[PDB]
């Protein structure tokens, strides 16, 4: 598989 | 602590007399969690990630244990598919990127 | 250096020879980049995160300079809205999280 926030 | 990144970067939380565990998270803005115990009413708030943009359920003023590291700030509840400290509280322990 | 968290870590990479600015993140598993041509043959991988899944080309074997330090491996290729630094080259750069 995650690639985590805009 | 010092910690490598050749695995997730899991550690322990505690909420509320509720042991967690979360991502330190240097690419989130935000700290969001799945699931939070009865934390009662909260702010709606947008944000975004790789695949689009989700509601999530704004608290503030939350006190959170991070690997023994007293903060108070605000934790995001939302379809987050891992627990994630973003920077908010990240900065709330001293954590820094370092190479 | 030392890398605080009060605003996000992005910093300067260098691929396929052009210089770029791409973001750390401790909470991607794998490095994702903005629309570019890489060498090689590429797979279709799909990755997650929040808001969805997305569809990523996967180059294997790249060299990215992160800060002048020299990393080979996966780079992920596809409609992210910001360059990613995953843990699989982080620990290429031996980064760490420190507090
Ligand atoms: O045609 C392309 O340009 C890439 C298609 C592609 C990348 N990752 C994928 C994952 C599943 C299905 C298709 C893809």
């Amino acid at each position: 598989x995650v690639v985590x926030a805009x | 602590p010092q910690i490598t990144l050749w695995k997730r970067p899991l550690v322990t939380i505690k909420i509320g007399g509720q042991l967690k565990e979360a991502l330190l998270d240097t690419g989130a803005d935000d700290t969001v969690l799945e699931e939070m115990n009865l934390p009662g009413r909260w702010k709606p708030k947008m944000i975004g990630g790789i695949g689009g943009f989700i509601k999530v359920r704004q608290y503030d003023q939350i006190l959170i244990e991070i690997c023994g590291h007293k903060a108070i700030g605000t934790v995001l509840v939302g379809p987050t598919p891992v627990n994630i400290i973003g920077r908010n509280l990240l900065t709330q322990i001293g954590c820094t990127l370092n190479f």
